[PDB]
């Protein structure tokens, strides 16, 4: 998107998969291309960000709302809630490493969780703000 | 009348309630039927981010009282290995009422 | 023609008013009535948020005049035990005016 | 969604069915996941809050805008509104105890009313508005 | 070729324009026509605040010319006692033009 | 909807179908759920409000803005004006008695008029506001 | 809607049918029921008001912002146009008569003109405000 | 093969353009045709104001090359008596070329 | 819409086709009302205005946003945008004549460009600020 | 098996690729193919700002490799004349592979 | 029975995971399968900006159990020289189950 | 559009297929008119415009809002960020040449990236900001 998208998602995948929780929570179905297979059904997406353009006269950045989606396939979905806290505990003030550039703050923002579709699966997204410098 | 050929392990989920309401499934399974399962046109759709294939799948079953074991109720699933069929309804196909059709998925992701 | 085979007890409700203009149902039971019962094509329909199961259900029983007890109006259910069959229309199958088409649901929340 | 929310749900749900009235006037039909059977009619949905993300550089919190909805078969939905009043007398200022910190005010929001589906069935959402502090 | 067996009074609403553009409708009737009533596939129907159940109903009259008191305009509605079949479009069914199919809902509130 | 909401639309039902005009010009026909028969046609409705909060540190109101239609199959729609004119003659500044606390205020809202389905049926919606008082 | 509105829609369909242009241009084509027959197809339309509730302590009034449609069958529009030229010719700044009340102001709003379907038919909304005192 | 039994006046607009681009119609006629006229399945549609009546009324004709006065373009209309078809499409119904499919509306206000 | 739109459509029809580029360009393409026949397929149109009513005391004028669309058949459409360079030199700045007053200022508006239908098809809107005095 | 009595002259473009990356299509006339039209249901569509008239128009050819000149690709488009025929997609209607059905419009203005 | 005429170079992507989550696909070849291609009824769809060109393509070739080499997953896709057969599903075609339904797209860019 | 959008999309074109990263992380696979053979699918597409007209007495410019959207086929689009990054590394501050006209900077602007189909294409669009003088 900008060019620090190409590693912001990589970097925030290595982050999740390595937090003890949501690792016996999810397990290893944290993923943007779904493995094909039976589909576990438990899993989280991150893949849909956007960029808010915020740069400079010497230098630029950007200001990444991505959406870390949560699905699953129980009855109710307080299952879904603990694997997307698990989530938040894991991103909201990471300060982590990217490959190109660096984030300076990755926040929180608007959460929204709803039933997709006939009502059999459950999607929690999770916008988290990514302002980073190229 | 139907030629029921294939084995299908039917599996009800036991409801463990939660804290909040929602239950949680378990899926144990339940006693075998004899059934067929008649295809029908099936492409893939587009689930939340995966690319599920569908097919329809009326699978006919023998019947029972509603009160009883052997009738497959929507809240259970079918189960041929790893291949889970749901059931989106159960509809008595028969006139005399020897046989239900169900309906099913085969949601495999893709 | 068609062979009735099934007992649906017929049922109405009176409808008691509240003081707000809505009306308060009963589902007091009327006469029984012998139908067929032919299903359609069922798929689980999203209700609000239940994933309600439902099958088309064309139930076909004798005739009567419009202001007779005989007749099921729109208004009334069928119940076959525990499952309740909705009524969508009447419909007047037969040439001669001797069996009525009926359309029922079978929503169960599966 | 946020951390708290594994546990907001689970403790609004445990002040539901435990009020007299709406034990009377709903039953044991509160839930979020429906049991299976003949579905009664006149139950109520506890699921998708959604999250406005209040937080601080010391700690962290989150708005739950959590939506009960109450859903009723009868011809009239005056008898969805008494217990729609049931749910909104038993929530607003409700002072409850959660497992992941704890709610500051449990307020009230927009709550729409209207029918569903066929004009049979109608459905009365109440938005709460539930300040956790993690 | 149709069999017509039902009496069917053919009702025209003169029309009583008020003040404002809008006319005021009457239904006196007019003369009675025989016909059949075929019905369609028939499922209730979301009205205003109504939950409306309708059925199609391929009404087929016999034919005239267009300026003529015996053809039924899609104005008009056909009424057998208190069973008002509303007129869609009329569409000269027959090759030869003796028949003409017409169009109902019978739009019960339920 | 707010506790209020279940004697709300009771007492406005009963201011309607006592005014001596629209008895003589829509008749018996004023309900929420409507009675199955032969649908007269030029009735009102009146179920679906919204409610807008307004509450107190000590005690808690509502502001109902409740919607009454007006459907009419006349050709012209202007029958539906005067039983709509009839409806706002009835409610506007009220001072009605209520079961559960009272209002204050039964003002006047935006009133839209349009044909629903085929042309044939005229719907006039009608919002009033009702703050009521808990 | 409001009471003045029984009044408002009968007296700007008097005001019109008596311009003397409009009557060579469409005829006596203006109506709110439609006359079935054989469509004759340049005709106009005036039935969707609605209301912005402009009242007071003392008294009330009404803010009807209602719309006169242009339909025309024509290859182009510009037949559409001199016909909606004439409408607002003959509507703003009316002073006209109302039987429940009067008007002070038939003032001129937003006016679309688009194609409706499947660009055989052209539809020229014309909103006027009209500030009515009952 | 189609049996041709009523008289429709073909009818062709000439367009006069006036000053903004826009075409005036006058629909002066054309010479008559013999056709068919096979009605479909009609129902009253949703106009702009108005609840016009529609059935499809797929007319049949004799064929021609696309440069002769004979074909009905799809820019002309039929008119039989005070009856007006349109023509949504002329699509070349025989094998060898002999009949024209036509299509057409019969929008009556009603 | 307002009594100019009969004059305005008009004289804006006249500019176009007497400019010698877009008459190399387009060709005779430019109408409202489409000439039924082959269609040639690098055409504009020139319909849809809308009304902003700005007016006075003494005397009324409007502003018309009326739309020019670039409709174009060929694989890219950087051929539709010189055709649409080609209205937007026609007519920003025109001091043209009119038949029912005049305008003032013909200036210019948003003017978007995509693909309407199959992705074969490109629309290139053009929307114009007419300030006319009646 | 189908009877081919149509010359419709196939028509490949060279795309001249302009500085914007958008290619402009010349419809360079290709050589003719033999084939059969068979009309489809056809009504007019709303175009842009054009109300188009559509016929389905299934034509079929004989076929040929992938590689070779004969073959429509979906590309091209035919032309009988000044009827163009876009081409939708191209699909090996016969078993064996001799014939191909192609897929066509014929979008008139109208 | 299905006549089984074509030869079908079946293909599965192998999956490298890169960093981010998303796998990157090969599509490595497999071996051939033979099948019969019956066409479905084709018009071009409008993709992302391409005008892509697709028809239905039922594809049937012989059976395995799932947990064999030569099922066609849906993950996988078929491909006879440069013309990729998307899976859609597979759905088992034959009643004693001997032949499997695929399900195609050919979108060809066009 | 505006008369420099003959131009400008010639320009962004040419410093397309220039750019040494996206030649080997795309290809030749840069165009608006789809070139129809196999569709490659790592593509990207440059068509759609809109113009904010910001002008002047003397003379006139425009605010070209110009889309690139990058659409890739593969499972996971960290492969569609890095050629969506060669995007981005290749037009802010371009200062490039037109021919008609010249621009004054090339901005970048708001860049979402969804699933557009079935999840099987991935479609991130880039609005860049192309104020141009002519």
């Amino acid at each position: 998107s900008y060019a620090v998208a190409g590693a912001l998602q990589a970097a925030v995948y290595q982050q999740l998969r390595a937090d003890a929780v949501l690792a016996a929570l999810v397990g290893t179905a944290v993923y943007d291309a779904v493995p094909p297979g039976p589909l576990a059904g438990t899993y989280v997406s991150l893949g849909p960000e956007d960029v808010a353009d915020a740069s400079d006269k010497t230098g630029a950045g950007a200001v990444h709302d991505f959406v870390i989606s949560v699905i699953t396939d129980a009855a109710g979905f307080a299952t879904a809630k603990a694997a997307a806290a698990a989530v938040s505990d894991a991103l909201v003030g990471a300060d982590l490493v990217l490959s190109r550039g660096r984030l300076v703050g990755l926040w929180f923002l608007r959460a929204k969780a709803r039933r997709v579709e006939k009502a059999d699966m459950r999607r929690i997204d999770l916008v988290f703000r990514a302002r980073v410098e190229g | 009348r139907p030629r029921l050929n294939r084995l299908l392990v039917l599996e009800e989920a036991v409801r463990v309630a939660d804290g909040a309401g929602g239950h949680r499934l378990d899926w144990q399974a339940k006693g075998e039927v004899w059934a067929e399962v008649t295809a029908g046109s099936g492409s893939e759709r587009a689930g939340e981010f995966v690319t599920l294939a569908s097919v329809p799948f009326t699978i006919v079953v023998r019947a029972a009282p509603v009160g009883a074991a052997r009738r497959p109720r929507p809240e259970q699933r079918f189960r041929e290995g790893a291949r889970i069929f749901r059931i989106l309804a159960v509809a008595e196909r028969d006139r005399e009422g020897h046989y239900l059709s169900c309906f099913a998925r085969e949601e495999v992701v893709a």
